[PDB]
RNA sequence: UCUGAUGGAGGAUCGAGUUGAUACUGACGUGCAAAUCGUUCAUUUCAAUCACGUUUAGGGGCGAAAGACUAAUCGAAAAG
RNA sequence: AUGAACUAGCCCUGAAAAUGGAUGGCGCUAAAGCGGA
RNA sequence: GUCAUCUAAUUAGUGACGCGCAUGAAUGGAUUAACGAGAUUCCCACUGUCCCUACUUGCUAUCUAGCGAAACCACAGCCA
RNA sequence: CCUUCGAUGUCGGCUCUUCCUAUCAUUGGGACGCAGAAGUCUCAAAGUGUCGGAUUGUUCACCCGCUAAUAGGGAACGUGAGCUGGGUUUAGACCGUCGUGAGACAGGUUAGUUUUACCCUACUGAUGAAUUUUAUUAUAUAUAUACAUAUAGUAUUGUGACAGUAAUCCAACUUGGUACGAGAGGAUUAGUUGGUUCAGACAAUUGGUACAGCAAUUGGUUGACAAACCAGUGUUGCGAAGCUAAGUCUGUUGGAUAAUGGCUGAACGCCUCUUAAGCCAGAAACCAUGCUGAUUAAACAAUACUAUCU
RNA sequence: UUUGCCUCAGGGUGCUGUAAACAUGAAAGUAAACUUUACGAUCUGUUGAGGCUUAUCCCUAGUGGUAAAGUGU
């Protein structure tokens, strides 16, 4: 219950495939929009790790395709600054599918996670096997 | 003042320099400039680049 | 009719006209107001454009993200020789605005100073500031006098000592600093008593305030619309090229309204920006001034080859945070701020752990050149 | 019937050249040019391409047909 | 010198539009406005 | 048009339905492998098409020496 | 059918600016069928902002979604020598209906050249003289003078009339599971930490960029090595410096008010915010402050030195 | 515009990545003589070498130079 987020550099615009990165039965995540984005002209709207997004899943169960669904951002491709002083970027960009209060549909997660997303979701960190 | 270890060579990193990598099994690469994080992504081996500290190492040169 | 679609307008009519600046050197527009309760005090100073480095501070802002961590920020070293007051200017305030009332010199003055009286000044046979100086004592007092009984605003010239710096140029930039403090008389005593001697940085500035820094954004001659003024570049199918403004205006009025970015100059252009905080002063005096007490090494400011396109500092410094307008080389007005702040990042005691020596040219990967031979080892 | 070779058919295929001209609705559009330039594209054993010679002449010719072409002139050429 | 109801002069509400703006302008209130002489 | 399907979302596409303003049989009906610089929809790949622009090379532009037109022109050129 | 048929380029979108208010949100208020929350009606207010997409040439429309809100309009239905050319609206062609036919069709479909600025003005930036019938918010040892004063060149520091102007909105947490409420629920305001959009800069770091440089390598060529060269930048890695955003930094407080709520207080013995006189508090509005320019004032001051000069 | 500046050099700082030459040096193997001699991509040592580094990097009273003196008042 904080979400002093601090600014991360902006990746994954709308329409980006992102892996699922949990046991929730879908393989990809297409994000649809960025919680909380404005009103900009000809901006697409854009999600960094702590971000809350709107997706649909191309691969996975039937039960979860065809349906607007929240997600969560866990792993991001793109370079980020984080205050310490480097740089840091996984090699995928990944999400997890959650219910619009925040709390995961699936029960584990598969690779690493963002402390910067940890921290602004708890119960997701405590599914989270290895926080990065 | 505390410094870091790169990864690909051996050069010691200071705060606010370099960068990090995590790859699909979740551990972490440390990177001092440009030059490492190419040639790291690339995928060569330092042992076979005659500048590296591995390569002195290893032709027993340090 | 309306716009499909709203969006603000691009860039600022504020800073219009997009014209070059009258001037190298930055001008205040107006000094901090006078607060009578203080002691006197002077209230601007000069320095020139060094570079920039990164430091490593740790955080005290708790219910923030960062708080007892340790991260990194960008900062600007100003070279801050002592300047020289040479002269007191009085001002009166009259329905027509301030007047001078008379401006009184110093007994001596430098070379430095006289050459920027001269464009020609090697061929010239310096005759400026020649004879004027040797002005009665009693008449200096007279005018003295006059300006305690009719002057409300007091201002001391002083001037920079580019001899001190790398600069190639030689003669020295001049400017008034504004006396802030208590009564006519004692500014006047103030100024008086420092009539002819060096005024360093830390009696006009302490470490960790906020000032505002005047001066002069990097020129880039005449550029596009696009790049001036940020306008979206038109599709690739456009005919006669993209990088320009679609529509210049309506039919009616029958002209160009001045608010539509076109294609002109960008930069050199006069900034003044607020809420820049000193980190150190650093002393010409003492060898470390680079070291922290968590860095205990011995170490001055300039990186390991000097910095780049500027040289090396010499001199008195400061640290400031973030960046400042200007290529390197150029005149920085350093001004206090027009109220104080009491905010908590104006008020914050920063505790700065270590402060960044590697080399700006390439990706330096050393501190010392010391510690580079020592890594390196013997060589042909 | 099946298998391997041999053989070398076809208004068969790709593709330079030739012959054209799909797109950029690119350049140019006071052009190099009263139709060009660049890239892209179509076409190459056939109803193929080219040259010279020869025939058909204006309410006529010629037309794998667009009222197309018939000397920058065509829902009736040009000259007087 | 009290309470009402009407009546009609001037004033006010009703009275919102796009370039900046027009009793022609300035301005004018012991009119330089309105109705007279 | 209605029903399915395609999408998060479908005046698009496809498959169906048919009292069809005004379908229909050499005015050829229905269907078709192969072929198409033909029209259309979707998917994978791909990418500066875009988010959102940046840097950069040639040739111009620019200044100079030389050379040197044209269109347009009642008179002209600030506004409410 | 008043002006244009010796031609004012006829839809939409894109781009860009400005304006209106009949205000969608944001600011401050009044009313409620107003407990709280949410909402509805309404006042001053145009300072700030009003979005990403699927289908359609569309405007319009309709959904998906974000948002705080996704308000309505004008500017020759703003904007084609700004673009585009999907539609409409030449010539080719197809279908259906109509016509004997040539052909017709606000019926459908497909393909169909978008010309010129070097002129004036406007705007954006860039040089730049000249300015006496001109100017003065003084100049002179508690004292006169406009019946006066000021030549000019350079150069610096300044004054600042006037013109422009800038910031905006949101979330979470604390107050607080508090006030309120039977419970269900559940604030305002202040504070803290962040963020959106916008603006102005900047390159310590990260990334981008390469006809600095170094290295590798294909074809060819110099007898070989070496050194190279050609392939309109041969092609590949890395790539300082410089530019650069996707990276980093910064982005005030005073006066006077509007709505409204009030004070004293007659008119009108009482009452009354005044719908008299006299007062107060008060908004993202206004004016300043701050910022930008100031050959926008054909503006000006002080200073320094000087010109056969006075 | 003579404690300046330009120049080259030295040094610093970086970029690249170990130059040319030589080696009873190695090298998958091969052929040719009465144990050695020839060919050999490539590798190793000398060699974090060599090259480049302001043209808008930094330092140096290091080298050489710093030119005619024209126009207006």
């Amino acid at each position: 219950t904080l979400k002093n987020k601090m600014r991360i550099t902006l990746s994954l615009p709308v329409g980006a495939l992102i892996n699922c990165c949990d046991n929730s039965g879908g393989k990809n995540l297409y994000i649809i929009a960025v919680q909380g984005f404005g009103s900009c002209l000809n901006r697409l709207p854009a999600a960094s790790l702590g971000d809350m997004v709107l997706a649909t899943v191309k691969k996975g169960k039937p039960d979860l395709r065809k349906k607007v669904l929240n997600a969560i951002i866990c792993r991001q491709s793109k370079a980020w600054r984080r205050h310490e002083g480097y740089y840091i970027y996984f090699e995928d960009n990944a999400g997890v599918i959650v219910n619009p209060k925040g709390e995961m549909k699936g029960s584990a997660i598969t690779g690493p996670v963002a402390r910067e997303c940890a921290e602004l979701w708890p119960k997701l960190s405590s599914a989270a096997s290895a926080i990065v | 003042v505390k410094t870091e270890a790169c990864s690909f060579s051996e050069y010691r990193i200071y705060p606010g320099r370099g960068q990090k990598y995590i790859a699909r099994d979740g551990k972490v690469y440390f990177y001092l400039s440009s030059k490492f994080a190419s040639l790291a992504l690339q995928k060569k081996k330092a042992a076979k680049l005659r500048w590296t500290q591995t390569w002195r190492r290893n032709n027993k040169k340090t | 009719s309306h716009r499909k679609f709203e969006r603000p307008r691009h860039g600022s009519l504020g800073f219009l006209p997009r014209k070059r600046c009258k001037r190298l050197r930055g001008k205040i527009r107006s000094f901090p107001k006078d607060d009578k309760e203080k002691p006197p005090h002077f209230t601007a100073f000069m320095g020139y454009k060094a570079g920039m480095t990164h430091i490593v501070r740790e955080v005290d802002k708790p219910g923030s993200k960062l708080h007892k961590k340790e991260i990194v920020e960008a900062c600007t070293i100003i070279e801050c020789a002592p300047m020289v007051v040479v002269g007191i200017v009085g001002y009166r305030e009259t329905p027509k605005g301030l007047r001078i009332l008379s401006t009184v010199w110093a007994n001596h003055v430098s070379d430095e100073f006289r050459r920027r009286y001269y464009k020609n000044w090697y061929k010239s046979e310096k005759k400026a500031f020649t004879k004027s100086l040797n002005v009665p004592e009693a008449t200096k007092n007279c005018l003295l006098k006059r300006i305690e009984k009719y002057c409300t605003v007091l201002r001391a010239i002083c001037h920079t000592q580019p001899s001190k710096t790398p600069l190639r140029m030689k003669k020295a930039h001049i400017m008034e600093v504004q006396i802030n403090g208590g009564s006519m008389k004692e500014k006047l005593e103030f100024v008086k008593e420092m009539l002819e001697k060096n005024l360093p940085v830390s009696t006009v500035f302490n470490p960790n305030e906020m000032i505002d820094v005047i001066s002069v954004t990097k020129g880039h001659g005449t550029k596009g619309v696009v790049s001036r003024y940020g306008v979206k570049r038109l599709p690739r199918k456009t005919h006669r090229g993209l990088r320009k403004v679609a529509c210049i205006g309506a039919w009616h009025p029958a002209r160009v309204q001045f608010q539509i970015p076109r294609h002109g100059q960008k930069g050199y252009f006069h900034r003044t920006e607020r809420n820049k905080k000193i980190y150190r002063i650093g002393l010409k005096t003492d060898k470390n001034s680079a070291s922290t007490d968590a860095d205990i090494t011995e170490k001055k400011i300039t990186p390991m080859g000097g910095f780049p396109h500027y040289g090396v500092v010499n001199e008195d410094f400061l640290l400031l945070k973030g960046c400042v307008a200007g290529t390197k080389k150029r005149p920085i007005t350093l001004r206090k701020n027009i109220v104080p702040q009491v905010s908590r990042d104006a008020l914050a005691q920063v505790s700065l752990k270590f402060i960044d020596t590697s080399s700006k040219i390439g990706h330096g990967r050393f501190q010392t050149s010391e510690e580079k031979v020592k890594y390196y080892g013997p060589l042909k």
